[PDB]
């Protein structure tokens, strides 16, 4: 209404380069966030192709216990993981021994520890509480009896 | 954050700062008047080839006398304002007095040469005070002629600023010491021809240069203003001879010199001063300020506020409430206690308690609010684990626990139409 | 930062909109970023646990790696170590305008998480994380840890007394290519440099001029009458804030490339210390028996116990 | 870029600051970082 010659350019320059200083921001920051947010959309591609399409063995990463499945959702921007993990909880005492010395030789196991010394009855998984009458085949040679610390005779 | 519900937890908001209480001058106890009277009411004033320049200090300064009177025909200052131009003590004040022809006014400034301003006076390029003319056709003007006032014309090569040229050389392009009239062997001095009857353009102006010598000395030529005293630890302002702020005052651990004023600590940050009156005082101008920060748990089971500053150490945060100093300025405000220490400040309304808890709401450096309370914290469960021999833990009976998990792959595919 | 005090400088301020509001926003993003970091990496053992007070075990000196309750401080003594070599290029106070926060959680408490991940390694099992404890007598835990690696149980206890005085004679090693060493810890230090570069290039920028006639507020207020001050001023806020806005964009890259850091951390902390990963050239450098945490200014530092074999031979096959 | 050469251009490029430090070294960081990234892709064998 009120405005007559360069002046009023003048005035619109200041307006267009404070205007375009919030633009330029404005992209700039955008830019920060898609840069975060493809880092995380890259996680959740491999968490999809780890997590859900197989058992993924690393610790701590698909869900807080030991991953036994996945199921994936969607979500409004996003994707929600269902992670089946597997947390064991009963907690016992049982003492061991390392080894069995049955007639003055080493009987390690079976890469798969505790030989269950639990008064030398089994030898048992790390996980789940499973005894396994101990044989042949749940150890093998090895040496002499220079290292054992435990003795357990009656290898059967 | 416009809201009406609003959830738990430190939400940042506006700033706080101490408003300063006092006001303080400090100045010199020196007491004169200026020869003002005497440099511009003269008689006897010189021609620009000689231009004279004369020292004024150890003077009160009115510069009312500049402004209330009509006499002065162009009176334009460069590096400083008109009306402001009382309230710092300059330093060693030069007045700088000629005379010249009713055209030169518009060669004296910072460049802009011309014949007379290349040859006969020259300026610096920043260090300008203000540059005054007035007409005297009526004193010295006779229209029969006064030729006793000359300049100079002829100079192998321009100036440098604030220098003089006075020595009648026999002017010759090539060296040569002549006996003008020879040819190209004149003398480079020249009249004016200043008549009373004339045009406007050929009237003797009186010209005067206020150079300020910016505060390299302890200052002497003030202005009328009056000095209180030292009101140390405690936010009030500033002005010196030729500084001003906003600050707290406190002594010095100094081993200043004899000749220095200032203290620019690390990058133009006064933080200590010499004051005129025989001290030297540091200068803390940040008395306090920061941002307020509200803990709240989430009006939805209680509707009491918790206010933390954040760069303070709660001293001047009670004295600046009690006696209304803060710029967010309540009216409905009270204190019943004050938790401080780790050390991100003034916790206003909360509870030491050492049963901690499982750190609730992040307040600054280990100590987390809840419910109000302000523990430090709990880590976590504290144990400890039975550490003998064989004896082993094995579980018997687990659990299946389906846990959720989130991850944003993708943001809002936005568009601008940058011309609209 | 921008325009100290006037009265008129802020509304000149207020003429450019609510920039302030949004520096303010971003930064205080940033530090819940970083903080949120700090707990992604370290906060991820609830049952803390208490130091047994042997730190011997077998041939096993746990010495310098767990804290002393003898020596005054809480942290062990390689932290202590880390701490004395990271250099730094009541309550602050300076009209910047600029502070530095101080952390959530505070450097005793990390102290006491780094204590409690080496005790539950130690102790607690090979189960440890997804569950509490096993009670296993470390032995047993790294004559399991030689199962992840491809070798029989043979290994441990018929080569005990070797590999207990390999794996001290190793940590003596780091102790003295700890203490009178140099680069080999320098990431840290070139975050705390970097930081240091644009904090006192942002003063820096205060103490310059952007075409004013001086490069402080306070002098031209001194000799300012009417628009001329306007002039000068916003000429000063101009160039204040795309000083101020460029550090604010440069922080938030930097806060970027931290926490892409921060999540390798936080990764690294969770498969190399609670288990043995099995992927290759991703813990350590040989087949990563064993991984302990130690804390660090600004930083985590880990120690990863390899495994690398060599006096090769000649056989036919 | 800023400035080719004239006379006192360069003085007011003066005027502005260190930014052309700043973006020296910034393009700088990005040069060493990124001879960073060819070291730790390829040069990963002691033994070639």
């Amino acid at each position: 209404s009120r405005l007559d010659k360069v002046e009023a350019e003048v005035q619109i320059d200041r307006l267009i380069t404070g205007r375009l200083q919030s633009l330029q921001t404005y992209v700039t920051q955008q830019l920060i966030r898609a840069a975060e947010i493809r880092a995380s959309a890259n996680l959740a591609a491999t968490k999809m192709s780890e997590c859900v399409l197989g058992q993924s063995k690393r610790v701590d990463f698909c869900g807080k216990g030991y991953h036994l499945m996945s199921f994936p959702q969607a979500a409004p921007h996003g994707v929600v993981f269902l992670h089946v993990t597997y947390v064991p909880s009963q907690e016992r005492n049982f003492t061991t021994a390392p080894a069995i010395c049955h007639e003055g030789k080493a009987y390690f196991p079976r890469e798969g520890v505790f030989v269950f010394n639990g008064t030398s009855w089994f030898i048992t998984q790390r996980n789940f509480f499973s005894p396994q009458i101990i044989t042949t085949d749940n150890t093998f040679v090895s040496g002499n009896c220079d290292v054992v610390i435990g003795i357990i005779n009656n290898t059967v | 954050v416009k809201s009406f519900e609003i959830d738990k937890g430190i939400y940042q908001t506006s700033n706080f700062r101490v408003v300063p209480s006092g006001d303080v001058v400090r100045f010199p106890n020196i007491t004169n008047l200026c020869p003002f009277g005497e440099v511009f009411n003269a008689t006897k004033f010189p021609s620009v080839y000689a231009w004279e320049r004369k020292k004024i200090s150890n003077c009160v300064a009115d510069y009312s006398v500049l402004y209330n009177s009509t006499f002065f025909s162009t009176f334009k200052c460069y590096g400083v304002s008109a009306t402001k131009l009382n309230d710092l003590c300059f330093s060693n004040v030069y007045a700088d007095s000629f005379v010249v022809k009713g055209d030169d006014v518009r060669q004296i400034a910072p460049g802009q040469t011309g014949v007379i301003a290349d040859y006969n006076y020259k300026l610096p390029d920043d260090f300008m005070g203000c540059v005054l003319a007035w007409n005297t056709r009526n004193i010295d003007a006779t229209s029969t002629g006064n030729y006793n006032y000359k300049y100079r014309y002829l100079r192998h090569g321009k100036l440098r600023p604030f220098e003089r040229d006075i020595s009648n050389v026999p002017f010759s392009p090539d060296g040569k010491p002549c006996t003008p009239p020879a040819l190209n062997c004149y003398w480079p001095l020249n009249d004016y021809g200043f008549y009373t009857t004339t045009g406007i353009g050929y009237q003797p102006y009186r010209v005067v240069v206020l150079s300020f010598e910016l505060l390299n000395a302890p200052a002497t030529v003030c202005g009328p203003k009056l000095s209180t005293d030292l009101i140390k630890n405690q936010c009030v302002n500033f002005n010196f001879n030729g500084l001003t702020g906003t600050g707290v005052l406190t002594p010095s651990s100094k081993r200043f010199q004899p000749f220095q004023q200032f203290g620019r600590d690390v990058s133009d940050f006064t933080d200590s001063v010499r004051d005129p009156k025989t001290s030297e005082i540091l200068d803390i101008s940040p008395c306090s300020f920061g941002g307020v920060s509200v803990i709240t748990p989430g009006t939805n089971a209680s509707s009491e506020v918790a206010v933390l500053y954040q760069d303070v150490n709660c001293t001047d945060v009670s004295t600046a409430i009690h006696a209304d100093q803060l710029t967010p300025a309540w009216r409905i405000y009270s204190t019943g206690n004050n938790v401080f220490q780790t050390q991100a400040g003034c916790l206003i309304g909360a509870e030491h308690v050492d049963t901690s808890y499982e750190c609730d709401i992040p307040i600054g450096a280990g100590i987390c609010a809840s419910y109000i309370v302000a523990y430090t914290m709990s880590l976590g469960a504290d144990s400890s684990i039975a550490y003998s021999n064989n004896t082993i833990a094995i579980p018997t009976n687990f659990s299946i626990s389906i846990t959720t998990e989130v991850m944003p792959v993708s943001m809002a595919k936005t568009s601008v139409d940058c011309n609209m | 930062y921008i325009c100290g005090d006037s009265t008129e400088c802020a509304n000149l301020l207020l003429q450019y909109g609510s920039f302030c509001t949004q520096l303010n926003r971003a930064l205080s993003g940033i530090a819940a970023e970083q903080d949120r970091n700090t707990r992604e990496v370290f906060a991820q053992v609830k049952q803390m646990y208490k130091t047994p007070t042997l730190k011997y075990f077998g041939g096993f000196n746990f010495s310098q790696i767990l804290p002393d309750p003898l020596k005054p401080t809480k942290r062990s003594f390689i932290e202590d170590l880390l701490f004395n070599k990271v250099t730094l290029a009541i309550c602050a106070q300076k009209f910047n305008g600029l502070t530095v926060l101080p952390p959530l959680l505070t450097d005793d408490m990390i102290a006491a998480y780094t204590a409690a991940l080496v005790s539950g390694t130690a102790t607690a099992g090979w189960t440890f994380g997804a569950g509490a404890a096993l009670q296993i007598p470390f032995a047993m835990q790294m004559a399991y840890r030689f199962n992840g690696i491809g070798v029989t149980q043979n290994v441990l206890y018929e080569n005990q007394k070797q590999i207990a005085n390999q794996f001290n004679k190793a940590i003596s090693q780091i102790q003295e290519s700890l203490t009178t060493t140099s680069t080999a810890l320098g990431k840290l230090q070139d975050v705390v440099n970097q930081n240091a570069q644009a904090l006192n290039t942002l003063v820096k920028q205060l103490s310059s001029n952007f075409g004013a006639i001086s490069s402080v507020l306070n002098d031209i207020l001194s000799r300012l009458d009417k628009v001329e001050a306007e002039v000068q001023i916003d000429r000063l806020i101009t160039g204040r804030l795309q000083s101020l806005q460029t550090y604010v964009t440069q922080q938030l890259i930097r806060a970027a490339e931290i926490r892409a850091s921060a999540n390798l951390a936080a990764t690294k902390m969770s498969e190399c210390v609670l288990g043995q990963s099995k992927r290759v050239d991703f813990c350590g450098k040989g087949y990563h028996l064993m991984s302990f945490p130690q804390a660090a200014p600004h930083g985590v530092v880990f120690l990863h116990v390899t495994y690398v074999p060599s006096q090769e031979r000649n056989f036919t096959t």
